[PDB]
């Protein structure tokens, strides 16, 4: 029941109606999630195979899956065991359940991020503004220990410490890992995570507009063609006198 | 001629080909077939979703996800079904408004079962929105089902009997999916009785005057206009599907249902917001529920409120203005319904709520009596 | 149902019609079309517009009040 | 009189009340309405099962268990639905046999869509038996779906396209449940077209002679006989439900599906055993499948094989004997179908298999030509 | 459909009928009923029974062979 | 592909069409399952609450559930833990999965017993005959170590050692725990486990027969009543001459 400040609209390169995602920024954004976010945030609905042909090759994505160990089994003795990930595995969860998560994060629950952009008003505008929007509390607000001031979060008191900062990681293509850079890349990746169909739907949308621009006047012309018999008909009344 | 004597093609002939129709019915008469198309789309997209959806709380949220990510072209099927439902309600509300403005309600049998067709679609889309099992799905399902607890004496029994428990849970999601599957076929059956009673008389037209002196065959004139209209219906749907799929959907529904805390502000889909406003306009439980029921069942008693010696409003300016004050008033109640119960939205919601019932029950009946006396009859 | 040949009675009315392949489907589409649209909107605007302007004024006032009703006062 | 002029009660009147019917139709004409009742029972028991059943391999077996143990009176609903399906096939086979013995197939339109009504019920009960996901459900589903792999060139593509994978798995169980839900409504629609074409002519009767000289109204005479028949239909069902529910069901279906090993001997439900026998009677893949299709599609070309100048077999002793040799032969093929492919059941299955097609295609057509010459015309 | 009064032509045929409250619904149910059932079965038994006896003989032979075909022989 | 010997039909007191189960024998049969069978055989579909009002009181069945420990959780720290059973718990599984079961039973899998009577031809006749039917192998059959001869089992070689024998347990009501007694009681319980609706369906079946014995002749009488107008009608043909 506090005052709200809504995020402005940043000019993402995928904002326009026909504008695709930038897949190099996705690639960088996955690197942010893996190294920084995945230790607190799950992504229960994304698997390594989804990366293939979007931002990594099959060989690259396979090598990426094998960099972590996942549980499998039972074997012939009835025991569970660990093996390296394969393309079919979903991204490892950091905690077995949310109760462990609250205990590891001063009682707060980092939500799953698979859909985070779609489950909050403002999408990447909100997330970009949140990550890059931390500041000292205004005069008269004193937050309990464990909590951090962030003016874009409802109530302005969030249980997540600022998770990104200059040089948290180095990008593979040499791009300077500035806070704003890291925010932009991770936000583009999170859009893709929530809406992998983004680019394909816009390509279809273009084809739908072009076909409609053809079919609407042609079907209109067929309507007018048949109806012209009636629209130009003339009547006369000739009663006997 | 076999088109006129084969017992099967006879019924098709007398309904789509050689059926006499007025020569002057405008685009507002296109929405009857667009409702049929909308229904067909919701059958087909609905059916192909039901081949990949699972009906239990643990994986109901995940099976919808599984469609939008893993099955070929299931995300487009799913948004067609979601936005198809909203297009269904656009067409429903134009269909009814056409009937009121031009006086088509005097077809009592056709009209009175049309009301039934409205209720069953609402009951369908209600039990459809529960199935993805998001937050809005769960608590929207909670607010609605508890409306029956307001009935005296037997209230709680009907709710817990509907629930199959003590709250909306696994047992409800399963039966609601069963109901959501079967109701759209009942709808199609009643829509066929809708037409049967309609063909008993034929269509009204913009003037309210009998068109027997000047009829044209339905084919080719209205077959092509219904095609053109449908092509504009596909346009409306595909713009929503392919350029704005989450414009009408609420973000909160993208978080799995949590039976322990609500969102700070819940809002139905747009096509129910006007009625939710009427419910909240009363600080009484049973009062709010009855005002909600009569908000829709008011349609059943429109024909009893017709006072004009003319049928259509085309020649009734004073009724036209009161008609558009009702659309604006309904557009007002939609706005309140999407806003939190706080000042001044509360008092606005009550004034617009009275104006709704005041127009239908008082101002429009007497407005027709005036203009009869202005015309000396 | 109802059939052609059993509808009503008409006498002394002549109808002239032209084939659709002999005439134009878009004749004077803008020449005569736009002036007719102006006449049609002119004839009905006073019956439709006022209630929706009335809605517009309530809509801006109600949000303007609510958007600032939760602001703080010095007291 | 409103019963004759209300557009809705008019169609009821001309079908159940004032419909002229022959005065001499025997109990073999009761099975038309018992099929309708059977359908209604399978809708209702089916619907109330779908409110507690879940459609995924992990808990599909367990959700049926959950019905028979935990939900109030779900075990009786479930056995009604299981045994109701078997009663459906009893009535189907009497219905057809009535049509053949008394020559009702000369109603081509009614008959030829009756064949369609047979196929769709088989397709329904097939996709119903898969849903509990027992052993017989899984491997019976495997044998059937692989019949399409016999089609040259496009075989494997249609199977894997039906499967949604490389074998019957989670994706099949979900769509099969969707198909099993929607098909019984399509059936009801076609059953309505069944009656529409029927009423074009009225019923045949035991003699094969026109009954126009002596008709009685359907009500009260055949309304009460259809009630009495239905009460004997409930008796048959309830004896199976309440005293022998697992008599027709196979025990193997009470073990969850295992995609890794089969049972040593698999047998369909009784109502498909005659056709399974025909399939196994041929040591060829595509040959067995085609012999299976023609086993049922033989009905479509019965009307082309009518040679008698008389319609019913009531006055044709030589056709009567060949008719009952077909019932015994079909009863033989049912026995083989329930037995393992081993000596001498193999060779018996082939002789009874030829006798089936030999009777319909040769012996019965020529038997009618003889008795025409014995009667000098 | 078809209606009463448009079916066919009949002449010179008289029908006498009694009310159902004036007569008995089970008249001579066993006196005349059983002899009629005997006549009806007698008239059709030779056309129905043989093929089902033929089935019975094949059924017992086939099982009798199979039930012992998997017995062992000394060789 | 071996020779088969099918079980004879024993005169169970629930064999008749209207004959209920003997609930004292059920009670004894549960005691056999708990003490002897439950260490190798699961019953995944029976819970302690199902016993209430059939063969134990609510207090008795509650005390029975608390005699075992079951897993529950998570707690507020995210850890799983053990507590005593309650009425709502299903009977504990002896193994977490079938792979452990084969390893603990020389490679064979003891099936779940919830439905065992219904998933094998002959039901309790088969099970009764199997348990009580062990004997020395005939001349010329030599079974590999680990397997046991039982002529009712398909193939005559079963991986289950004879599980019951004189005095495996003592019954609460003093009944002599003879092999045949133990077999009879456990078989009655297993019928109940597979078909708890047994008694109720027969009570309904009796009511269904009685109502039909009334309604069938009455509805028959209504048919004959209406039809009598036609069945006794007389015709005469009087053509002009
Ligand atoms: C949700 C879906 C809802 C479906 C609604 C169903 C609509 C329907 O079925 O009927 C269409 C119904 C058919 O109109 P019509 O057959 O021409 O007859 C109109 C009357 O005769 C009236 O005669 P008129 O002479 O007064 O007609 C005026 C003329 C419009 O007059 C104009 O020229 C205005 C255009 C100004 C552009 C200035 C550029 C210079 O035609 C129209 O009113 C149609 C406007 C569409 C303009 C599209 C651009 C071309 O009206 C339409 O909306 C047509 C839209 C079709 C799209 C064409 C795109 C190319
Ligand atoms: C799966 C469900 C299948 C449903 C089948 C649909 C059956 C149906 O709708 O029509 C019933 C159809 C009606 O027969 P109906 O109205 O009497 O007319 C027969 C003809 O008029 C023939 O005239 P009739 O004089 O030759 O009739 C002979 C008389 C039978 O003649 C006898 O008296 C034989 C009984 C021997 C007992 C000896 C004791 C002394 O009636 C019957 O044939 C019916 C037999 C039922 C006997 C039940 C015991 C009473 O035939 C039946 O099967 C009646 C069974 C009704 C149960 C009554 C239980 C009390
Ligand atoms: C219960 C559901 C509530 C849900 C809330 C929905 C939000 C409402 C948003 C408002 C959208 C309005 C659509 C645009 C309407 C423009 C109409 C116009 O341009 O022309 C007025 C026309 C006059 O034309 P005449 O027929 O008199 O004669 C013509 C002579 N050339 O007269 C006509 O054409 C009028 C025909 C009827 C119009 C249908 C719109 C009404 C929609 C809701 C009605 C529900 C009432 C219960
Ligand atoms: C394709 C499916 C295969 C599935 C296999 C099913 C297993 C078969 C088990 C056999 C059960 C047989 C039912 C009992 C029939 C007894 C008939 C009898 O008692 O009377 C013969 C009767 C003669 O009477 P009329 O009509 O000539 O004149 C009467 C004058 N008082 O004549 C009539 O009443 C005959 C009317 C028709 C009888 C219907 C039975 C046929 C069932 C399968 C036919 C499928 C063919 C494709
Ligand atoms: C990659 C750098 C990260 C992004 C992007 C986000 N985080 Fe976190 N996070 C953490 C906790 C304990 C919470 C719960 C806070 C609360 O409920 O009060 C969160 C929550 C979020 C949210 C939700 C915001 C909202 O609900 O409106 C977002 C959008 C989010 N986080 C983005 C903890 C951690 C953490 C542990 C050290 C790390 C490394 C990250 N978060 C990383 C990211
Ligand atoms: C209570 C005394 C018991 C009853 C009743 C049954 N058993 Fe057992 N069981 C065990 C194994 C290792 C198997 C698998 C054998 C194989 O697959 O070859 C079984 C199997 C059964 C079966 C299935 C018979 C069939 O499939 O036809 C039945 C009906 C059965 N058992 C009854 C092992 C054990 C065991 C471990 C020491 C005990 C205590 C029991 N079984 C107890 C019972
Ligand atoms: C699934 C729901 C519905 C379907 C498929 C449907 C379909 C149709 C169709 C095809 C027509 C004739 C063509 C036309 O006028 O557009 C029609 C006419 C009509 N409908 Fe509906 N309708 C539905 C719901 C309703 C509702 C909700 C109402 C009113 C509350 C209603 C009342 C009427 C009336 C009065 C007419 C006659 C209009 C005239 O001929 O002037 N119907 N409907
Ligand atoms: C007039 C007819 C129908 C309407 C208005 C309608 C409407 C809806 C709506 C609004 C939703 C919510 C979608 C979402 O929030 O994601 C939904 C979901 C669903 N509908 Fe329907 N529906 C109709 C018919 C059908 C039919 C006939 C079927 C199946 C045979 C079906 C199957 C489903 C399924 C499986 C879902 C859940 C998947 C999902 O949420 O997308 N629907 N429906
Ligand atoms: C769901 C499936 C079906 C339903 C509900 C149904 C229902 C009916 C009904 C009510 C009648 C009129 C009353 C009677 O004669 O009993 C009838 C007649 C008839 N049916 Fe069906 N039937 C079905 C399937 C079939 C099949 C599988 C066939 C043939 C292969 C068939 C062929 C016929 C014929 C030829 C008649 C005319 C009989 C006569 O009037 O003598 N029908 N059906
Ligand atoms: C002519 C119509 C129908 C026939 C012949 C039929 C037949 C069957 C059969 C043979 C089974 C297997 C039962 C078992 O093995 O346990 C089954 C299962 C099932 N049926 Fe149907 N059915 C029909 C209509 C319906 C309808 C309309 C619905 C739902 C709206 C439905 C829902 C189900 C469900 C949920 C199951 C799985 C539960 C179970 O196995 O008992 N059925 N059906
Ligand atoms: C079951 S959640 C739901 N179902 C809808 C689609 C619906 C409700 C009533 C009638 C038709 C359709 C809707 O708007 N909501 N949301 C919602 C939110 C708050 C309160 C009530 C419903
Ligand atoms: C899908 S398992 C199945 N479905 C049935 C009910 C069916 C099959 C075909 C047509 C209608 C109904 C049937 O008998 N089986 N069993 C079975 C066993 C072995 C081989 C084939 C089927
Ligand atoms: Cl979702
Ligand atoms: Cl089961």
């Amino acid at each position: 029941s506090d005052l709200e400040l809504h995020p402005p609209s940043y000019p993402w390169s995928h904002r326009g109606l026909l504008s695709s995602l930038d897949h190099t920024s996705i690639r960088r954004g996955f690197q942010v999630y893996k190294q920084v976010c995945s230790s607190c945030h799950s992504m229960d609905y994304v698997a390594y195979r989804h990366l293939v042909g979007v931002c990594y090759t099959e060989d690259e994505a396979k090598a990426l899956a094998e960099e972590v160990e996942v549980q499998d089994g039972p074997n012939e003795d009835g025991e569970m065991f660990m093996r390296p990930g394969k393309l079919s595995d979903y991204f490892p969860k950091p905690y077995p359940n949310p109760e462990a998560a609250r205990a590891a994060n001063n009682g707060a629950l980092p939500p799953d991020l698979s859909y985070i952009v779609r489950a909050r008003h403002g999408g990447e505008d909100y997330v970009f503004s949140l990550l890059t929007g931390y500041c000292e509390p205004p005069t008269g607000v004193s937050l309990r220990e464990g909590l951090y001031f962030n003016p874009y979060f409802p109530g302005q008191a969030i249980g997540m410490a600022p998770p990104i900062y200059n040089e948290v990681l180095e990008f593979d293509d040499g791009t300077p890992a500035t806070m704003s850079q890291v925010a932009k890349d991770v936000c583009t990746f999170l859009r893709w995570a929530a809406e992998p169909e983004h680019d394909h739907r816009k390509r279809m949308g273009l084809k739908m507009l072009l076909m409609m621009g053809l079919l609407l006047p042609l079907v209109y012309a067929m309507k007018r063609h048949k109806w012209s018999v009636l629209k130009s008909r003339k009547l006369a009344y000739r009663p006997p006198k | 001629n076999i088109r006129k004597s084969h017992p099967l093609m006879k019924i098709v002939n007398n309904a789509f080909i050689d059926l006499p129709a007025p020569s002057n019915i405008s685009s507002w008469w296109n929405f009857g077939s667009l409702l049929g198309i909308c229904l067909i789309l919701q059958i087909l997209t609905g059916l192909f979703l039901a081949m990949h959806y699972t009906s239990d709380t643990t994986t109901a949220f995940s099976s919808v996800t599984h469609i939008c990510r893993d099955v070929n072209y299931g995300w487009i099927i799913r948004y067609m079904h979601a936005n198809g439902a909203s297009m269904f309600f656009i067409c429903l509300y134009m269909h009814v408004g056409r009937g009121l403005y031009y006086g088509s309600y005097t077809f009592l049998e056709t009209w009175n079962i049309g009301v039934i067709l409205l209720l069953t679609v609402m009951a369908t889309a209600f039990m459809g929105y529960v199935l993805p099992w998001g937050q809005m799905s769960f608590w929207g399902a909670t607010v609605i089902t508890n409306l029956l607890s307001a009935i005296p004496y037997i209230g709680t029994n009907l709710v817990e009997w509907i629930w199959g428990g003590f709250s909306v849970d696994k047992a409800t999601l399963t039966r609601f999916f069963a109901f959501h599957f079967i109701l759209p076929f009942i709808i199609m059956a009643i829509a066929m009785v809708h037409l049967l009673f309609l063909h008993e008389t034929g269509s009204n037209n913009p003037t309210g005057i009998s068109s027997d002196v000047d009829k044209i065959p339905f084919h080719p004139y209205y077959t092509i206009k219904d095609i053109l209209g449908a092509l504009l219906l596909i346009l409306a749907l595909m713009l929503l599907v392919l350029f704005a799929p989450d414009l009408l959907g609420d973000p909160d529904n993208y978080t799995p249902a949590n039976p322990l805390n609500t969102p700070p502000h819940i809002k139905p889909e747009w096509y129910f917001l006007f009625a939710y406003a009427i419910l909240r306009s009363i600080p009484n439980k049973l009062g709010g529920v009855l005002a909600l029921a009569f908000s829709i069942l008011i349609l059943a008693l429109i024909p009893l409120l017709h006072t004009s010696k003319q049928r259509s409003m085309m020649f009734r300016p004073l009724s036209q203005c009161l008609f558009w004050a009702l659309v604006a008033d309904l557009l007002t109640l939609t706005w309140i319904g999407g806003q939190p119960v706080e000042h001044p939205y509360i008092t606005i919601g009550q004034l617009a709520s009275v104006l709704y019932f005041l127009l239908i029950l008082v101002l429009m009946p007497t407005a027709g009596t005036i203009e009869n006396k202005l015309l000396k009859w | 149902g109802r059939q052609f040949g059993h509808l009503t009675r008409v006498r002394h009315v002549i109808t002239y019609s032209l084939s659709p392949f002999e005439q134009r489907a878009f004749p004077h589409y803008f020449s005569k079309g736009i002036p007719n649209v102006l006449r049609r909107t002119r004839a009905c605007i006073l019956r439709v517009a006022p209630p929706f302007v009335a809605f517009y004024l309530v809509y801006t006032w109600g949000t303007q009040e609510f958007e600032k009703s939760k602001r703080k006062n010095p007291a």
